[PDB]
RNA sequence: AUACCACACACAAGGGAUCGUUUGGCUCCUGGGACGAGGAAGGGCGCAGCAGAGAGCGAUAUGUGUGGGAGCAGCAGCAAUGACCACACGUCCCCGAAUACAGCAUAGUGCUGGAGUACUCCUUGGAAUUAAGCAUAUGAGUAAAGGAAGGAAAAGAAACUAACGAGGAUUCCCGUAGUAGCGGCGAGUGAACAGGGAACAGUCCAACAGUGUAAUUCUCAAAUGAGAAGUUGUCAAAAGGAAGAAGAUGUGAAUCAGAAAGAAAAGCUGAACGAUACAGGGUGAUAGUCCCGUAGUGUCUUCUUACAUACGGUGAGUAGCUGUGCUCGGUAAUGCACAGUGAAGAGGUGGCAGUGUGCAUCUAAGACUAAAUACAACAGGAGACCGAUAGCAAAGAAGUAGGUUGACCGAAAACAGUGAAAUUGUGUGUGGACCCGAAUGGAUCGGGCCCGUCUUGAAACACGGACCAAGGAGUGCACAUACACUGCAAGUUGAGCAGAGGAAGUCUGUGAGGCGUAGUGAAGACGGAAAGCAGUGUGAGUGCGACCCGAUAGACUUGUGAACUAUA
RNA sequence: UAGGGGCGAAAGACCAAUCGAACAGUCUAGUUGCUGGUUCCCUCCGAAAUGUCUAUCAGGACAGCGCGCACGCAGAGAGAAG
């Protein structure tokens, strides 16, 4: 539901609010933060977070996001980046589509599923798994690498 | 997340471009001729005015002696630049000559 | 509606400007409407009162009655006209003010300068009505 | 703490923390507009904002896009048969720190300032422009559009011979 | 129970709750940002026909000029020979930087000092607190204390990023990002380039000034002379303008009558009339036409702003190095200092120490700069804010009455409305602490220990509570989350910002980024299942005063005290 | 002669009814695993005072026992017979 009373306005009246009579209510029981996490906390830490405690793996003391930043498509995705409308004209068309994934930020081919169509294509990309070439040969497509 | 997908190969690819050349600058015209003459010249008078320092001595008497590998430490150490120190070896070499 | 955002329309800004005026602005305060005659006799429609001029009672316990405006009480915003008053316990009479806005000129007073304070007011219209 | 959550890290421990309210926002904007219309009376005939060159953005992510720059350079200009001290009374902008490394950019940015000088027309007085009627123009000049492409077909014969 | 004690009801006392009202407060937005040796800010003392406080003003203590125009609030007297108001000017006692002074510059005249400091710049520099203890670390380069300036201040045109097919001063907004990293690798901390915008602007000095004559600046004279500064180096050109903005002020439509009733009609009833004006205020009850305005229209006054000469590639106790202390996300040194040492004319940099070598990009150790950005006093406009135990401490002579030896500390009180409860007197009734169940003409019968709270356990010889009114305690924001509801869906979105529009609302664009569309490893590298995004709300975790109240303590000040008491 | 300072024929005495570390004001609404309080009605369901680890023993966390929403569904705090 979009709006609903809460909880507090049924407590009134009642002495407790809800937190116990021998418990109470007081200000910090068991420490501030996420403090104690290796003495009293050892047990929520070892149930549900065990690879906290640890330093691990290579150091770069700068890195830059948009020298790695990549985007990757199945090949059983490859017709689907073209409307609907030109989809249904490659089908029965004797042309062959020049699909570029640079143009929709593609950069990496991977050999997942089917082609949709079984029928010539090219693909330009700027690398292809082992998978996907020979899938895209096996139809007599091709594959094209550039920048 | 959408980092580390393409191998290192594949990232050194490069599009082909048209290049130009860069436009050299060698001319010199005569009065920055005469003006660099002019500086060179003002070097020498102060060195004739004024001598070697301290330094500058005990650098040169090492050499009469062939104590070269002494001589670079030693320079080493007053300059803080191993560069420093080649240049001036060389510089004070060849007053001696 | 209003389309001049320099003008206030608080409330309690218009009451702070009411009572707190001064000078020309109070005397704007004391204005009542002419009759159907002196509209034709002269080009204003309303000028404030000022004693012995001659005033119809169009409001209140005294109704129809006419007579001399006596008085102007300017801080508490009130006029005395003869024959107004009422009699208290002792049999000693005390008039009674009326609002200015409660009365309707009949005939003017023109001792000393009324004659052009009239004049400057007729030139101040015609200046821009014939424009 | 109980339960299964992220773990924490909400830094609102310094004391001496500014807040800052954006309740201005709308009259702020209204000021911008009220600004702009002003400074556009005072030069009537002549449009607001500069002409900018066409450059290309910066790393791998965004090679493929093209983007506006701050200034012509030098070269651009006197090879459009113009000096720098006229481009500069015809609105043109111009930047002495740029260089030209590639022959393409060269070319684009010639083009631009030769359709800029095509479309310009020229008065006397003010007055002149005034009785014309002359409607000054607004916003950008020439800005670039980056639209995606649409998928040409090839027969295949040519697969052999060009490959996209 | 004649008269005491209790309860109920009527009347009179006693108190000031409740309801109705408000020339005050608070918050947001816009303008403004105006002091002083020509004596300021702040303190004291005087001035009225009757005058204490407060307001106003200086021995001229209501004077002059301009524009208006009717009374001066009480009593006595004044006033078209100008009552009163508004704009400017003249006069302006004593103390106070307080100066017949101190320091300092010029040929000479002079300038500084004190006040204010919310916002900006430069120094100096804590502790409480968090780590469930505590010492490194955190709070925090924050508080406190000092110096300085303006309407803004600081910064600013690369000894700059980047490795792309590259860009191109500074500042500000959206974002990269709670990331790369720093850290008893604990608690916790934490930036930069890109990509989308607002606003846009570049220039000076030194190096390096006519030698067929310092051509340069100043003073007195004079109509063409004397003298000072300067060769340890002076001197490198334009008037000019209409636009733009803010205030002040003039004008400005249209109604009368009536039964009943009231102190009073503007209500109610009938008949009219205005509108580019039905925003709002005042009138003896609720008014378009009774009064002041409003929509629409005129005038006038201030302020802001604009054309000329000559040039380059070497700016030293500096950059750097060794030791040392502080600092930063900066990690085998990010920035800043001190002592030793100390360059080259060619040098600096490319987030990990060293040596060599190509390549790319820049030019330090001298200066100036608009716009877009921040926020007190004072002025103006608004509000789903508060309504006299609230809202500022302060709706009246409030930083006042009053108080400290001193630094410093600090109230109450609205309407001549309404008039509750506690509590008191008188009269009339009913009972002997009172409640629940059941009744009589009438004696009474049966059942019940004092509530709230910690606790295995309270009627307790456990604690809090004499009585009544009013006030009085799970809230707001950020970040992940599960559920319910809504739109679209391999996609999704109110980023900022632009265009329209009598406008803090709404509508439309342009257009990033983020998360999703498949995972595995420290990584090189490899790849093969699972509907999401953005909101409206609820339960719940963490950080901030964090449900409300409460320590003994710690630190910091260019703050105060030897009137009591100790000793010379 | 003034506060981590004074002054003392010495008692930790005295320094404005305050001294085994003065007063004023600020940081500061310092902190609290400890004591006190925490404001309307009816309907339905309904506990625990035990185990492991803890500078842990007047406190925590994890598990066990409540409630809400519930995809779904042959089971049972009892007997026989081997």
């Amino acid at each position: 539901m979009f709006n609903k009373k809460s909880k507090s306005r049924k407590l009134r009246g009642h002495v407790s609010h809800g937190y116990g009579r021998v418990g109470k209510h007081r200000k910090h029981p068991a420490g501030r933060g996420k403090s104690g996490g290796l003495k009293h906390l050892r047990s929520l830490f070892q149930r549900y977070h065990p690879d906290h405690f640890r330093k691990l793996g290579i150091v770069m003391f700068h890195r830059n996001k948009n020298a790695d930043f990549t985007r990757t498509v199945n090949v059983s995705n490859l017709w689907g980046l073209m409307k609907l409308e030109e989809q249904m004209k490659f089908k029965s068309s004797a042309e062959v589509p020049v699909v570029d994934c640079r143009n929709y930020g593609y950069l990496k081919v991977l050999g997942g599923g089917d082609l949709s169509v079984k029928k010539p294509i090219v693909v330009i990309a700027r690398q292809f798994t082992k998978d996907a070439e020979e899938k895209i040969n096996a139809v007599g497509g091709k594959c094209v690498v550039a920048a | 997340m959408k980092i580390n997908k393409l191998n290192n190969a594949s990232k050194a690819l490069s599009y082909p471009v048209k290049k130009l050349a860069k436009t050299e600058k060698a001319p010199l015209t005569e009065k920055q001729q005469r003006s660099k003459e002019l500086k060179k010249f003002a070097m020498s008078i102060a060195r004739e005015v004024g001598g070697l320092a301290p330094y500058e001595l005990r650098a040169t008497e090492l050499l009469r002696r062939d104590e070269d590998k002494r001589c670079k430490k030693f320079m080493k150490k007053r300059l803080g630049s191993l560069k420093m120190a080649k240049k001036k070896i060389e510089l004070l070499a060849e007053e001696m000559r | 509606m209003k389309f001049n955002k320099n003008v206030t329309a608080s409330r309690r800004k218009n009451r702070k400007a009411h009572f707190t005026s001064i000078g020309l602005e109070r005397t704007k305060l004391m204005n009542a409407p002419l009759s159907k005659d002196l509209k034709e006799e002269y080009g204003i429609k309303r000028i404030a009162v000022r004693p012995g001029d001659m005033v119809k009672v169009v409001s209140g316990e005294f109704k129809k009655k006419e007579g001399v405006v006596m008085k102007v009480n300017r801080h508490d915003i009130k006029i005395e006209v003869e024959g107004c008053f009422v009699q208290k316990e002792d049999g000693k009479k005390i008039n009674k003010g009326i609002h200015p806005s409660n009365l309707r000129i009949i005939k003017l007073s023109m001792e000393k300068d009324r004659a052009e304070i009239i004049n400057k007011k007729v030139e101040a219209m015609k200046s821009e009505v014939k424009a | 703490m109980r339960g299964n959550q992220m773990l924490p890290n909400n830094h609102f421990n310094k004391g001496s923390m500014k807040f800052k309210n954006w309740f201005n926002q709308p009259m702020r904007a209204l000021k911008r507009k009220e600004v702009r219309e002003q400074k556009s009376k005072i030069c009537y005939p002549n449009p607001l904002k500069k002409l900018r060159p066409v450059v290309r953005c910066c790393s791998m992510r965004y090679n493929k896009k093209v983007r506006l720059g701050r200034g012509f350079t030098k070269m651009e200009i006197e090879k459009a048969g113009m000096d720098i001290k006229y481009a500069i009374s015809v609105g043109i902008a111009v930047d002495l720190r740029r260089k030209n490394k590639n022959e393409e950019g060269l070319e684009e940015n010639v083009k631009r300032l030769m359709d800029y000088k095509n479309k310009l027309k020229f008065f006397t007085t003010v007055r002149e422009a005034r009785d014309n009627k002359i409607e000054q123009y607004k916003g950008e000049i020439m800005k670039p559009v980056n639209i995606i492409p649409e998928v040409k077909g090839i027969k295949v014969e040519e697969i052999a011979t060009i490959y996209g």
